[PDB]
C-alpha cells in the first residue's frame, strides 16, 4: 500500500552529518564495477551487438557509455 | 453436487468402451465426469499439506542492540583493540578518527578508534522458512455422486468419499455406495517441483495476515538480512541492521535501521498465501494427474416403475446454473421410490427430446431426490416434468459455446503449463505436437530469458524486432521478427 | 558392497558367454563386475608397499655452524694458511683485506685472509629419498560378492577375501562362500613406473605434515642443497648454506643462509602424498592391470520358495546411490530362506520388469539380507516388493546417461594414460590401433616437453600455431598448426 | 644462495591427495585477473597500442594473449 | 690521522676567503680539509641511532597448533558449527563433505563439515620492525686535528673531539688545545628519509647472522604473514601458515606450511645490515649535509726556532699509502719543541721544492710529533728532513689522478644522488644548473620505474630502443633511441 | 601459502654490508645456462625452428633471448 521515494540532493547542510550517505555517483559507479564482474559474460553481447550494427566508433562508444551505465538498474 | 458451487467446472465426456479417464486437478477447480450410461460423479482435490515440515533458515527483521562499547588510540600508537572483537552475537567496525592537543594527543593526525555492540532478534520478528519431503506429503482426492438431492455449501453431505494419496500407493478403490465402485491413482511425483517452494512464517499470532506465503527458494536464498538456522544462539551477518556514524575524537554511535517488516510484507506481493492449522502446513496453490476408472459403477434404479405424471410440484423453478446448465428441483406426492418422466422441446417438434441431462436416470426416493441438472440448445425451449411445463429462453449461441471452451483450455495452459496436454478422456495425435512444441518452445524460453524482469523482456522483444527492421541480411531480418514476436508473446502471456 | 562407499565407482560387464574380464584397478577407485547369470562382484586395489626400502641421497635443511678460525697476512708476506683447509666437513674462503699502519702492516696494500667453519645437520633436519625395487613390491587386491547384506564403512563384512600379488606370484584363486570361486591374473608390469618415482621421508614425528611425498627422480637429483649417501660422515657442497661477510682487516664474518632452506612448501606443489606405517612405505596413487575369469561363480539359492507377499516392511525406504541407481532395504516376517519377489514398472505398459537387477536373484537368509540396487530407465516408475510398493523418479536421460560415461572415459584415459585402454569385457583388434597411438604420441609428447611447466608449455603451443599461419611452404603451415593444436589440447587435457 | 625448482605437473596420476594442490590453469588465470585489475592503466596502455598498431584481430589477440601474461617475472 | 685507517678518504681545499666549507659527511667515509694558512682537519660521521625505537608490526615466521577438532552433519541436517569457531586465537575451514548410507547417514548428497585449530609463535621465531622519531634521533661527528702523531685503529688520541647532534642542537664550538676552535652546524632534519626506512629485528641471540637489517616501509607493510602489535595475546591476520586437507565423511587435517624464516632471508638479499648494541639501534649506511666554519684557528709553534738539521735519524721510512701519498715518522735528539725542515725536490733540479704538504707546518713537541704526509709528482724525488734524504719513485701520473677523481665523483653521485652536488668549499652558478637538472631527468626516471626490476628495466630499455630504429617518423625514432639510452643509463649504474 | 617477494635492489644508501650481493646477471646467467643443459632436445628445436623460420638475423636474435630469458622462470 504506502510507498515513500527518497527525494534528491537538494538540502545539503554544508558541514553536519548525513545519516547513511547514500551519494548516488560514488555509489552508482560501484554498482556498475561491482556488475560488470559478476555478469561479466553479458558485456560481450552488448559490445559485439553494437559494433556490428552501428556504422562508426563514435556512436558505439556513445550508446555503451550510457547502456553499460543503465545496465545494474534492470535484472 | 459440489460443482455448482464452484466459479471453475471442467466437464468430461466419453463413448461405453471408454473405462478410463486421465485429469489433472487443481487447488479451486473442479470436474464432473459424464461418461454414457454410468452415473455421473464429480471429483476435486481438496488439500496438498505435511505434517511438520522441517525448517530451512531463520532471518531477523527487528534487530534489538545493547551493552555498547568504544575504545581509541593516539597516533602512532597502534591499533585500538577490545575483548567483545571476539565473542559470539556483537558487531564491530573500526576507523580513523582524527586528533591532536584539543582530545588529549602528542600529534596532529589520524588515530585509531573500534566500536562494539550485541545483537539479538526482538521476540516475535522472526521470519522461518519451512520445506517439503516428498516421502510424507499428502494429496486428498475427494469424490462425490450426482444423487439427485442438493447439499448446500457449509452443510455436509453422506455421498462423499475421501482418499489420502502419499508416495507408498496405488490404485485405491471407493465404494460410492449402492452406484458401486470407482478406481482412483495418483501421481505424487511432479507437476508441483517440490525442491523449489519454501513455505514461509513470520507470525500466526498476528490478526490481520495470512499465516504463511509460498515463496520461491531461490529468491529465500538470497535474502539481506541477518540469519541462522534452528537451536543455535548467534547470528550470522548481523552486520545488516547496525550501521554506524561517522567517528568522533574518543566517540563512535551505534545506529538501528529499525523493523523491516512491512518491506518484507511489500516484496511478497503476487506470491500465492499458504495455511497452517496446528501441525498441518498447507498448499493453497498447485495441482496433481489422476487416472480415474469407471467400470465398476452401478446405475441406480434401472428396475424402478415411472411416477405419476399429475403429481409434481416445483421446489426450485428452473434457473441458470452460470455454467450453460439449467438447474431445478421438483416435489412430489405419489408411491416412491420411483423414476422422474424429463424431457424438453424446441418450438419445431414436440416429437424429439432434445434434453442433455447431467443427472442420468433421476429418481424420488423414500426420503430424498427430485434435482435435476441439464444442458439446452439455443433458442426457445419448453421443459416437461410430466404435467409439469416452463418455457425456457437458452441464451448463447454454438460459436460462442466453441469461444468459451476454447478460452479455458488458455486459462490451463498459462496457469499449469505442459500438464495441461494430459486432460482428456481419450487420445488424439495432435495432443502429442502439442506437447513437444511446448516443452521445445517453453523450454527455450524459460532456459534464455526465465527470471529476467517483464519491462526488460519487453524492452529485449522490441529490441529484436528493431533489429528484424533495421539489420540488411533478409534470413537474419525474418529470424528476428519471429522469435521477438515469440518472445512477446509468452511474456505478455504470464503479465505484470 | 564397499562399491556404494566411494565417489569414483565404475560399472563393466560380461555378455552372454563371456568368462573373462580385463580391469585396471586403483587405489581410490572400485569396480562391479557383473554378468549374465553369475553373481556380482567388487574388485579394488587396496594397497602397493615395500618394506624398508633403499635409501638413495640423504640431504640437509638447516647447517649447524660450530668452531670457526681465522688467519691473515700482512702485504707482501704471501698468503695466510690454516690446518683446517685440509680436513673434512669444513667450508672455507680465501680473500683479500686492505691494510696499512692503522692494522700494524709496515706497507698499505692488500694482505690476504682466509677463514673458516665446521658444517653438520641440526638433530632432525635432514631430507631422505628412498626407492622401490620392483622384485618386493606387494600390489594388494580384494574381492567381496554381492551379499545381499548391508554394511558400513567400519564395519568387518565376512565376504571379503584378499589376495597379494608380487612377481614371483602373479595368479591366485579365492573361494567366495557358496558363491564359487574367482581366478584373478595380475602383473607388476603395468601400474606404477619404478624408475621414475621416488619417496621421500623428512620427519615421521611431526604432528601437522604427511609423512612422506611422491618425488620425481629428475627433479629429487637436482636439489641445490649439501648432500651425502647413506653412513657417510661429512657432507658434499656444505657451501651451499654458508655465505661469508667482506673482509675486514684481521676478521671476518660466517653466516648461515637460514633453517629449513629447503624442500617444503612451494616446491613439492601439486605432489601426490605417500605414507610410512612402521616398516612399510606405502604409494598413495598407483595402479594395475588384472584379468578375472568368471567360469567358476556359482548363485545363491535358486531352489528357494518366493516370500509370502503380505509380510514385507521397509527398513530402508528406497534412496538415491548418487550412481544413477536406486538402493532400498526390506524386512520380512516368516518362514526364513526365502526368494525376494522384485520387479518395477512405467505407466507405458504394465507387463515389462524395467528393474536391471544389480543384487541378482536376491533373498532373505536366516541372519540377513533383503538389501537391493537396481537400475531404471529415465523418468516415472512404481517399484515393487510383494504388496510393499513405492512411487520412484528416475533423474536425467537417455542422453545425459552417455555424457557422465564420455566423462568417466575420458577421466580415465588422462589420468592412466596408455594402459587406460586395458580396461574392459573385450580385447578386439581395434583396441591395439587405439593403445599403438598413445604408444607413440605420448612418448614423443613426454620425450620433448616431460619437464616443462604448463604456462611455457601453453607458450610453445602459441608459438608452434603462430609459426604455422605465417610459414609460406603449405605443408609445413599445417604440420606447424596440426601439431600446435595437439600440444596446446594434451597440456590442457589434464581433466573433464 | 639455493635455488630449488618448482615441480613439474606431469608425474600426478590417481584418485588420492595432491598435498597443496597449486593447479596452474585456475590458480594463474585467477591470478592474472586480479593483477590486471590492479595494473589497471598498463592494461589499458597495451590493448589500445596493440589494437593502434597490428593489422588484424587474430594478431592483435596472439601477442596480447603473451603480453598481459608476462606478470609471473615482470611486475 | 684517521683518513689514513679507512679504505675511503676525501680532500676539500680551503684557498683564501674559505671561512667555511659544506660537506656531505657518511658511514664508511671520512674528509680531510686543507686549508691555506690553517691546520689540516679530519672529519667524519661516526654514528646514526636511537635508544629504544619504536615498535611497529610484530610478524610471525613459524606456526605452532594444537587442539584440532571437527564436527559434521548429514544432507539436509543444516550446516554445522563449533564454539571455537568465534573465539580469538583459531583458524577454521568450512567444507562439504561426500556422505551416504556407508558413512552413517540417510540420503546420499553433500553434507556440512567445519574444521578448527589454535595457532601460537614458537618462542623465538618472531620478526619485529622498528621505526625511528625525528625528536629522538642522534647524529654523531667527530673531529681530529693533524697534531703530527700517529695511532693506530684499535687505542686512542688526545685531540679527537666528539659533537652529538640532534633537532634541539644549533651551531657548536669545539676546542682543539693550541689550534683555536672549530665551529659546526649538522642539518639533522635533512638527512636519512626516517619517513620511508624501518629496522627489522629477528632473533639478536643466533650466534652466526647480522643482529638488524634496514628495509623499505612499502615492502615491509605488505607481506603475507600472521601479524600483531606489542602486548596484545593473539595473531591478527587470515593464516597463511596452516592449511586444509580435503575433506574425508566425518575428518579434515590440519597441516602446517613450516619456518619460513629462510624464504625471509632470501627475501632480504640485496638490503644494508644494521646494528643493535644494548639498547641503541644503528643505522650502518646514511649521511648528512653539515656545515664547517675554520677562522677560530691558528697554526701551532709559529713562533719557534728551526731544528739541528744533522740531529733527525729515520723511526718509519717512507712508503705509499695507497691515497696517491707518501707517508713517514722521523725522530730528533735536540732540544725538542721546534719546526722540521721538511723539503723534497725533483731529482737533478735541486732549487725548486715539490713538496704539497697535508699536514701544514711539521713540528716536534717534548710528549710527541714527527708523523709527516705529502704528494709529490710522478717520476724520481728526494726527500729531505734536515741532513736525511731519502730517494722516491712516484707511481702514476697526471692523466691518472684526473681519472681518479673523476671515478670518485661518479661514485658518490651514484651512491648519495641529489646531495652529491652540495659536497664542496663552493657553491657558484653552475652548481645550481647540476642539481636542477639532475632533480628533473633523475626524478622522471624515478617516478616512471621507481620499484620495477633490474632485469626487466633492460628488457623493456633495449626492447623501446630497437622500436626505435624503425618507428614512422625520424623524430619519434631519434627520441625513443635517446630515452631507451637514458633509462638504460640509469639502470646500470643503481638504478636496479 | 605464504609469499615474501624480493626486496629492491636499488633504492637504498651504500657504503656499508649488504645481507647477500643481489641477482644481477649472476642468478639470470646461471638458471638460463642451467635449463639449456637439462631441457637439450627442446632447446635444439627451437632455436634451430626459429632460426630457419623467422625472416631476419634482428627478429631471430630478439625471439631466441625472449624464448629463453621466460622459460625457467615458473613457480
Ligand atoms: C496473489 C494472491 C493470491 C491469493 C490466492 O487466493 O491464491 C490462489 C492460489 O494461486 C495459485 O495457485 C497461483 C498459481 C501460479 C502458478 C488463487 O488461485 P486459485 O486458488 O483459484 O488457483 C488457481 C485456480 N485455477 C487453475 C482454476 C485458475
Ligand atoms: C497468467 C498468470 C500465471 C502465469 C504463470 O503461472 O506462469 C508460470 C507457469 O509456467 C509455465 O510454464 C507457463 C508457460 C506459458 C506459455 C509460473 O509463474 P512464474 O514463472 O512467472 O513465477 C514462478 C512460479 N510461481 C508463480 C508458481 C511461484
Ligand atoms: C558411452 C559411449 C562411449 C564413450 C567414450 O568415449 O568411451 C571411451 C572409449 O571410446 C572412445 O571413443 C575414446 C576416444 C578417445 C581415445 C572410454 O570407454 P570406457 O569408459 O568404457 O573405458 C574403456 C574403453 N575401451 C573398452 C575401449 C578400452
Ligand atoms: C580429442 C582427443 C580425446 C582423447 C584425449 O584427450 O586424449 C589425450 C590427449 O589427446 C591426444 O593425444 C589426441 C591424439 C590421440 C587420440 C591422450 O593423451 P594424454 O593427454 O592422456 O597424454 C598421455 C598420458 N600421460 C599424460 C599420462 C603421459
Ligand atoms: C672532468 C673531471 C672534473 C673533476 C672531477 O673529478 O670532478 C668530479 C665531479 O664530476 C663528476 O663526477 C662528473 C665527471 C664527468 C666526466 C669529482 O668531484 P668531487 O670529488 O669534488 O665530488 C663532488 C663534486 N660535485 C660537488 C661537483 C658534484
Ligand atoms: C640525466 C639524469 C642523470 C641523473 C643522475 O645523475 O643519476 C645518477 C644515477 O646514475 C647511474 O646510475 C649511472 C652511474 C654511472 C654513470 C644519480 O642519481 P640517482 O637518482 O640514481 O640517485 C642515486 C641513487 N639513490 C637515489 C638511491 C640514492
Amino acid at each position: 500500500s504506502v510507498l515513500i521515494p527518497s527525494h534528491a540532493q537538494g538540502e545539503l547542510t554544508g558541514r553536519g552529518h548525513k545519516w547513511l550517505e547514500g551519494d548516488s555517483l560514488r555509489t552508482h559507479l560501484t554498482r556498475v564495477e561491482g556488475w560488470v564482474w559478476k555478469n561479466k559474460l553479458l558485456a560481450l553481447a552488448m559490445v559485439t551487438v553494437v559494433w556490428l550494427t552501428l556504422e562508426s566508433v563514435v556512436t558505439r562508444v556513445a550508446v555503451l557509455v550510457v547502456l553499460l551505465c543503465l545496465a545494474p538498474v534492470y535484472a | 453436487s459440489r460443482c455448482t458451487h464452484l466459479e471453475n467446472r471442467d466437464f468430461v465426456t466419453g463413448t461405453q468402451g471408454t473405462t478410463r479417464v486421465t485429469l489433472v486437478l487443481e487447488l479451486g477447480g473442479c470436474v464432473t465426469i459424464t461418461a454414457e450410461g454410468k452415473p455421473s460423479m464429480d471429483v476435486w482435490l481438496d488439500a496438498i499439506y505435511q505434517e511438520n515440515p522441517a525448517k530451512t533458515r531463520e532471518y531477523c527483521l527487528h534487530a534489538k542492540l545493547s551493552d555498547t562499547k568504544v575504545a581509541a588510540r593516539c597516533p602512532t600508537m597502534g591499533p585500538a583493540t577490545l575483548t567483545e572483537e571476539h565473542q559470539g552475537g556483537t558487531v564491530c567496525k573500526r576507523d580513523q578518527s582524527d586528533r591532536g592537543w584539543g582530545n588529549h594527543c602528542g600529534l596532529f593526525g589520524k588515530g585509531s578508534i573500534v566500536a562494539c555492540v550485541k545483537a539479538a532478534c526482538e521476540a516475535k520478528k522472526k521470519a522461518t522458512g519451512h520445506v517439503y519431503d516428498a516421502n510424507k506429503i499428502v494429496y486428498t482426492v475427494k469424490v462425490e455422486p450426482h444423487t439427485g438431492d442438493y447439499v448446500a455449501a457449509n452443510e455436509t453431505h453422506s455421498g462423499r468419499k475421501t482418499a489420502s494419496f502419499t508416495v507408498s500407493s496405488e490404485k485405491t478403490i471407493l465404494t460410492m455406495g449402492e452406484y458401486g465402485d470407482v478406481s482412483l491413482l495418483c501421481r505424487v511425483a511432479s507437476g508441483v517441483d517440490l525442491a523449489q517452494t519454501v513455505i514461509l512464517e513470520l507470525d500466526k499470532t498476528v490478526e490481520h495476515l495470512p499465516t504463511a506465503w509460498q515463496v520461491h527458494r531461490d529468491w529465500f536464498n538470497d535474502l539481506a538480512l541477518p540469519w541462522k538456522h534452528e537451536g543455535a544462539q548467534n547470528w550470522n551477518n548481523a552486520e545488516r541492521l547496525v550501521e554506524f556514524g561517522a567517528p568522533h575524537a574518543v566517540k563512535m554511535d551505534v545506529y538501528n535501521l529499525g523493523d523491516q517488516t512491512g518491506v518484507l510484507l511489500k516484496a511478497l506481493a503476487g506470491v500465492p498465501v499458504a495455511h497452517i492449522e496446528g501441525t498441518k502446513y498447507h498448499l493453497k496453490s498447485g495441482h496433481v494427474t489422476c487416472e480415474v476408472g469407471l467400470e465398476k459403477l452401478k446405475m441406480k434404479g434401472l428396475t424402478y416403475t415411472m411416477c405419476d405424471k399429475t403429481k409434481f410440484t416445483w421446489k426450485r423453478a428452473p434457473t441458470d446454473s452460470g455454467h450453460d446448465t439449467v438447474v431445478m428441483e421438483v416435489t412430489f406426492s405419489g408411491t416412491k421410490p420411483c423414476r422422474i418422466p424429463v424431457r424438453a422441446v424446441a418450438h419445431g417438434s414436440p416429437d424429439v427430446n432434445v434434453a442433455m441431462l447431467i443427472t442420468p436416470n433421476p429418481t424420488i426416493e423414500n426420503n430424498g431426490g427430485g434435482f435435476i441438472e441439464m444442458q439446452l440448445p439455443p433458442g426457445d425451449n419448453i421443459i416437461y416434468v410430466g404435467e409439469l411445463s416452463h418455457q425456457w429462453f437458452q441464451k448463447g449461441s454454438s460459436i460462442g459455446r466453441v469461444f468459451q471452451k476454447t478460452k479455458k483450455g488458455i486459462e490451463r495452459l498459462t496457469v499449469i503449463g505442459e500438464h495441461a496436454w494430459d486432460f482428456g478422456s481419450a487420445g488424439g495425435f495432435m495432443t502429442s505436437i502439442g506437447r513437444a512444441m511446448h516443452t521445445v518452445l517453453g523450454g527455450a524460453f524459460n532456459t534464455l530469458l526465465g527470471g529476467v524482469g517483464f519491462l526488460p523482456k519487453i524492452l529485449l522483444g522490441v529490441a529484436m524486432a528493431w533489429l528484424g527492421l533495421n539489420m540488411r541480411n533478409p534470413t537474419l531480418s525474418m529470424g528476428f521478427l519471429l522469435s521477438g514476436g515469440l518472445v512477446l508473446a509468452m511474456t505478455l502471456g504470464v503479465g505484470a
